[PDB]
C-alpha cells in the first residue's frame, strides 16, 4: 500500500512484437491401401499438427471432406489438442467406393480451427472391383542367436511382412507397427488388447515401419534379453496395427 | 475518352467511341513540339455498386485516328463497400542515441483490405516528424509537400499483400524526448498537393519516443618538452578533446 | 541537509541491557537536492513470435 512508483509514465518500448498466426500440417492416409468396391469400409485417417501448443485449453479443429474423388459428401468431424498437445486426428468413414471413375483418386481434406481454412491434397489411390478379395499380409519370424538360449543372453527377432498385393504404385505409404510380446509376461489378451501404451515410439516393445509405395515386403526387428528359465516355452508373439 | 465500369454498356462501334470522345464525354491533351510526354487527363465516375475487381477502357483519337485498335484496357481495379483502415506500428532499434547520431526509425503498415491480385502495386508516400525538428505541416497539403528529400519516401503495397514497412534516419541535435508522427498518402504519378487527402484523419504519432542524450568528451593530455627547466622555456601544455 | 554521504546512529536496550557496545551505525546514505530520473531501453531479440 505504501510503496511510491520511481518513474510517473508506465513505460512502454520504442518497438512492438509480431505475434503471427500458428500454421497447420495436415498428413493423411487411408487404412485399406486397396479397398473393395463394398467388400468393407474404409476409414480415412487425418493427422494435424499445429505451429505451437496450446495453453489451459483442448483446441476444437473441423475437418470438412466434401469430395471422395468419386462423388459425395459425408458429416465432417470434429476433433480435439491437448492442453500440452500439438496434433489431433480426424476420422471419416465412408464404404461406397465404386470403380465406375476411371482413377487414379484422389481427396482434399479441408481444417479449420479459428475460421482459418487449410487445405490438404490427398496421395493417389487405387480401389478394386466387387467379388475380388482383399490383399491380406503375411508374417514370417527368424530368430539370430537361435535355441537354446539362457537368461539375460541377448536374443533378436525379426519379423519378415509381406502383402498378398503390391501397395500401388501411385504412391501412398503404409504405416504399420510391430507390437511383440516375449512369451515372458503376464500373457496379453488378444489383438484387440495388444495395443498397450508406449512411452517413445521406438522402444523395445513398438517399432514404427513403412510400407513404401512400390514395394510389398519389409521386416520389424526387435533385439531383447530374457529373465526367467524356462524349459519348452517362452514362444515369441508378435501384431502389427496400421497406425 | 474513358468508360471504366460506370453506366451502360462499352461503344461496341469504334467510330461510337469517336462520336463519344467528340462530344462532352471526351478530353482533349496536348504534346508540345520536342516533348515525349502529354498533359495530365483527369475523368471522374462515380460507383453506386460494390464487389469484386472490375476493368475499364479507354479509346483516344488524334484526327479521327483510333490508338490501339480495339481499344486500351486500363488496369484492373475494384469497388469497396467500405473504406479500407491503415493501421500502424512503429520500431527503434537505437532506442537511445546521443546527439547528433543517426536512429533508425522503422513503421510497419497494415491495410484492412488486401491490394487487388490482378491490379498494380499501391504507391504511398509516408510523410515523418521526428518532433525535435520545427513545427511539422498539420495539413495534408504539408504532409505531401514532404517529398524524398530527407523527410518523405515512397513505399509500395505488393499486389495481393497487406503489408508494408518503411524507414527514416533522424539524428537529432538536441537533448530530451523526441516523439515523431507519420502521413500516409497514396502516391500516385498524379499526386496534387492542392486536393490531397490523407488515409489517417488522425496522424498516427508512435505511441514511444526517442531519447537524445548529452554528448560525452574525452580528454588527453600532453607536453613538448618532457623535461622543462626553471625559467628557460615556457611549458606549453596541449590538451585535446574528442 | 545536503553535499557528502552521511550515516547515523541506532541503539537498543533490553531492560536496560543494551545491544552493541558504542551503537549500531546505519548503512551510508546521501541526501539529494532533487528527484533522480531514469533513462530506460527495451529491445526483444526474437521480435517476431
Ligand atoms: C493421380 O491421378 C491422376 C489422374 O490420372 C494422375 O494424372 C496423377 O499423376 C496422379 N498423381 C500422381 C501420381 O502424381
Ligand atoms: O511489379 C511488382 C512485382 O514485381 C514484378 C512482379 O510481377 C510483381 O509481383
Ligand atoms: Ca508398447
Amino acid at each position: 500500500a505504501t510503496t511510491v512508483g520511481f518513474l510517473s509514465p508506465v513505460y512502454t518500448a520504442p518497438a512492438f512484437a509480431t505475434v503471427t498466426a500458428a500454421s497447420y500440417t495436415i498428413s493423411s492416409y487411408l487404412n485399406p491401401v486397396t479397398p473393395v468396391a463394398g467388400g468393407a469400409a474404409a476409414v480415412w485417417r487425418i493427422v494435424i499438427t499445429r505451429n505451437a501448443a496450446v495453453t489451459a485449453s483442448a483446441k476444437t479443429l473441423t475437418c470438412q471432406m466434401p469430395d471422395n474423388g468419386q462423388g459425395g459428401s459425408p458429416a465432417d468431424v470434429t476433433a480435439d489438442i491437448a492442453v500440452g498437445g500439438t496434433t489431433t486426428v480426424c476420422v471419416f468413414s465412408i464404404a461406397g467406393y465404386t470403380t465406375a471413375t476411371p482413377g487414379p483418386y484422389f481427396a482434399t481434406v479441408n481444417v479449420v480451427d479459428g475460421a482459418v481454412t487449410t487445405s490438404h491434397i490427398t496421395k493417389n489411390f487405387t480401389v478394386l472391383a466387387s467379388g475380388t478379395t482383399a490383399p491380406t499380409y503375411a508374417v514370417t519370424s527368424v530368430v539370430s542367436p537361435a535355441t537354446p538360449v539362457k537368461v539375460s543372453t541377448p536374443v533378436t527377432y525379426t519379423f519378415t511382412i509381406t502383402r498378398t498385393t503390391a501397395v500401388p504404385a501411385g504412391g501412398i505409404p503404409q504405416p504399420i507397427i510391430c507390437e511383440f510380446f516375449n512369451g515372458e509376461g503376464t500373457a496379453p489378451a488378444s489383438a484387440a488388447a495388444y495395443w498397450r501404451v508406449s512411452t517413445t515410439i521406438p522402444d523395445a516393445d513398438t517399432v514404427v515401419a513403412v510400407m513404401a509405395p512400390g514395394e510389398t515386403t519389409t521386416t520389424c526387428t526387435f533385439t531383447t534379453y530374457y529373465t526367467t528359465v524356462s524349459a519348452g516355452g517362452f514362444t515369441a508373439k508378435l501384431m502389427v496395427f496400421g497406425e | 475518352a474513358f468508360f471504366g465500369a460506370d453506366t451502360g454498356t462499352a461503344p461496341a462501334d469504334l467510330a461510337a467511341w469517336l462520336t463519344a470522345a467528340n462530344g462532352a464525354g471526351g478530353l482533349t491533351a496536348t504534346i508540345l513540339p520536342s516533348s515525349i510526354p502529354s498533359d495530365i487527363i483527369s475523368f471522374t465516375r462515380t460507383y453506386a455498386a460494390a464487389a469484386a475487381s472490375l476493368q475499364g477502357k479507354l479509346q483516344c483519337f488524334i484526327g479521327s485516328t483510333p490508338l490501339w485498335d480495339p481499344y486500351y484496357p486500363t488496369p484492373v481495379f475494384q469497388v469497396l463497400a467500405a473504406a479500407p483502415t491503415y493501421t500502424l506500428s512503429a520500431s527503434v532499434t537505437p532506442a537511445v542515441v546521443p546527439v547528433d547520431t543517426a536512429t533508425l526509425w522503422t513503421y510497419n503498415i497494415i491495410r484492412s483490405v488486401p491490394v487487388p491480385a490482378g491490379g498494380p502495386s499501391l504507391p504511398i508516400l509516408c510523410s515523418f516528424w521526428d518532433g525535435k525538428t520545427g513545427a511539422a505541416p498539420t495539413t495534408d497539403a504539408g504532409w505531401a509537400a514532404l517529398a524524398g528529400s530527407a523527410n518523405g519516401k515512397g513505399t509500395s503495397m505488393a499486389p495481393g499483400s497487406t503489408t508494408a514497412t518503411c524507414s527514416f534516419t533522424p539524428s537529432y541535435s538536441t537533448t530530451g524526448t523526441a516523439t515523431p508522427t507519420l502521413q500516409l498518402i497514396q502516391n500516385s504519378f498524379a499526386l496534387d498537393a492542392a486536393t490531397t487527402v490523407g488515409f489517417l484523419s488522425p496522424v498516427y504519432t508512435a505511441p514511444a519516443f526517442a531519447t537524445v542524450t548529452a554528448a560525452s568528451y574525452t580528454i588527453s593530455s600532453y607536453l613538448n618538452p618532457v623535461t622543462p627547466v626553471a625559467g628557460g622555456a615556457a611549458a606549453v601544455w596541449r590538451i585535446v578533446i574528442t
